[PDB]
């Protein structure tokens, strides 16, 4: 894929590039490349402003359950686990 | 024009070694001094430092090679050296599952030169591996049946010489994407073919034409079992744009190698992975790949699906015929193992136009939602699809259903699945039922029945 419709594993600067809308990287200074949306019972982040994830959001029908409310986690660490509701 | 060497014998450019359509140039093997083959021994005892050995009793005696365990020789292809990390890492994986003498055959003095000469140097390498196997039998009474020669690309044909010269008595050769230029289309002499060992199994991962497509491996069938993962022509993960291909998850080097030869090198990554995933590369016998993806070659036969890779030698029908083709699918990046499932959904609710997706739940794990059908969703029709899960989920406990369509229909329709049936690659069928229909994007759990 080239700069949009990026395949998983292609290097990524923003999640909308990625076919899965999920650019992710393990840590902070880490190369961001397209990955999975999370499945039921895997960790996840809730959709962010920031552009690339440390934990992708969930598949459809699924809810990344964790504590969102917190500004600070609403920065980069809003993590959760994908629960069906 | 013969060329004889001490221990290895004579080499002549006569047909079919030269002067056939496939091999026009009259070139002789170099060497033996130049090719300069070395056997770098690694064992469970010495997993990290090979100790170089040779065909003489004081070398075998002074090292960790034990005649009580198997010996797996790994031969590399064009341009590599036996010190490359993929040879050491097949060993590092083999030791997790056995006590094995892992001999990495280095022939880089003969492999880093023009391709047409590297194709001939093969001969000295096969001659050189035969002599060491002959000598374990003469000196230490070690039968060739205990020997396995794993050879990648030009190394697959090197392995084919080794067996030819021990004629057929070696245990097995595993040709991992045998090189096409100067071999595909030529006689059994000049190549790997099922007669060079008691069992030959191949993994085909670059079966396209060298010109025009720069497909380094060969499409022709050279083994008892020939496996074509992802249909053998183009491998998942290999069509990544050059900058994320070179800049790999660790290695500018492993990246560069895949930029240069991804598909072709995927054959030893699948083999390396099989060592530790013993059920994870099941092989479906099929007329072709197009039929296999047409959902017409599942499940395995009562007989079994051979595992592509390290456990293909556990397949009961393995030497029953030559050139038996097995199709299967792998991962795009490592841990290439996949577990194919078949699912038939029987719909209920209102006729709508959507995508229906399923998720499997079993004792060992659960999965990604896979798409079984996208189209007119008519109640009471059934829709099946087969898919390569990345998780072997165990025995199925639940299945959840979900659909979504592209255009919002305010009638607010609900669709469900009255019966879903998951069948495994062995054929175990698990049925599940639900009487409920759901909305767009809502997940319908179906329970056992
Ligand atoms: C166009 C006609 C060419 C004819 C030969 C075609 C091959 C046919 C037989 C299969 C070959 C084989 O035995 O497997 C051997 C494999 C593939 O080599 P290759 O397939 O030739 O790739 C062709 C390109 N090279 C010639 C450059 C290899 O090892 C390899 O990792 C090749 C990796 C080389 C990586 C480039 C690194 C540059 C330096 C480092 C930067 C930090
Ligand atoms: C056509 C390709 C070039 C042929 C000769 C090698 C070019 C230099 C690559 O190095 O390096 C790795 C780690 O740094 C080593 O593990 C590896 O063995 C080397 O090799
Ligand atoms: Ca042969």
């Amino acid at each position: 894929g080239i700069i949009i419709n990026l395949d998983e594993g292609e290097l990524c600067l923003n999640s909308a590039q990625c076919k899965s809308n999920c650019c992710q990287h393990d840590t902070i200074l880490s190369l961001l490349r397209c990955a999975l949306k999370a499945r039921e019972n895997s960790e996840c982040s809730a959709f962010t402003l920031y552009g690339v994830y440390y934990k992708c959001p969930c598949e459809r029908g699924l809810t990344c359950e964790g504590d969102k409310s917190l500004v600070g986690s609403i920065t980069n660490t809003n993590f959760g686990i994908c629960h069906n509701v | 024009k013969e060329v004889c060497y001490e221990r290895l014998g004579c080499f002549s450019d006569d047909s079919p070694w030269s002067g056939i359509t496939e091999r026009p140039l009259h070139i002789l093997p170099w060497s033996p001094k130049d090719v300069n083959t070395r056997f770098l021994l690694y064992t469970n005892e010495n997993p990290n430092n090979f100790q170089e050995v040779a065909a003489d009793s004081s070398s075998i005696s002074g090292s960790n090679f034990k005649t009580n365990r198997k010996t797996r020789f790994i031969i590399h292809g064009f341009i590599d050296k036996g010190e490359e990390n993929w040879l050491a890492n097949v060993c590092k994986n083999l030791f997790k599952v056995e006590s094995v003498n892992c001999i990495c055959v280095d022939w880089k003095g003969g492999s880093r030169t023009g391709y047409t000469q590297a194709s001939q140097n093969i001969r000295i390498v096969g001659a050189e591996v035969a002599y060491f196997v002959e000598f374990l039998q003469s000196a230490f009474g070690y039968s060739p049946s205990n020997v396995h020669v794993i050879g990648h690309s030009l190394g697959a044909h090197a392995a084919g010489e080794a067996g030819r010269r021990t004629n057929g008595t070696i245990g097995r050769i595993t040709g991992l994407d045998p090189a096409e230029p100067c071999f595909q289309g030529t006689p059994e002499l000049v190549r790997l073919d099922p007669s060079d060992a008691k069992f030959v199994d191949v993994i085909h991962t670059d079966g396209a034409p060298i010109v025009p497509n720069l497909g380094f491996g060969m499409s022709q069938v050279v083994g008892h079992l020939d496996f074509f993962p992802n249909g053998g022509v183009e491998m998942p993960g290999c069509k990544k744009n050059i900058l994320s291909q070179i800049v790999d998850i660790d290695g500018i080097w492993e990246g560069t190698r895949d930029f240069a030869a991804c598909n072709h090198l995927r054959s030893y990554k699948y083999y390396t992975d099989s060592i530790v995933n013993p059920d994870g590369f099941a092989g479906f016998p099929c007329a072709s790949y197009n039929v296999f993806t047409a959902n017409k070659c599942f499940p395995c036969p009562s007989g079994g699906c051979p595992q592509m890779g390290h456990y293909a030698d556990r397949y009961p029908g393995k030497t029953n015929d030559v050139g038996q083709k097995f199709y299967l699918d792998t991962g795009d990046a490592s841990n290439f193992a996949r577990w194919r499932y078949k699912v038939s959904v029987t719909l209920s609710g209102k006729k709508v136009t959507g995508h229906i997706l399923v998720s499997l739940f079993g004792n060992k794990g659960n999965s990604k939602q896979y798409e079984i059908f996208k189209g007119t969703l008519k109640p009471d029709s059934t829709h099946s699809n087969e898919f390569d899960s990345d998780v072997d989920v165990g025995d199925l406990q639940m299945v959840k259903f979900i659909w979504y369509n592209n255009v919002i229909n305010p009638t607010l329709p609900r669709v469900g699945a009255s019966k879903i049936i998951v069948e495994t690659n062995v054929g175990k069928q698990f049925n599940f039922c639900s009487p409920e229909t759901v909305r767009e994007e809502v997940l319908l759990t179906l329970t056992p029945c």
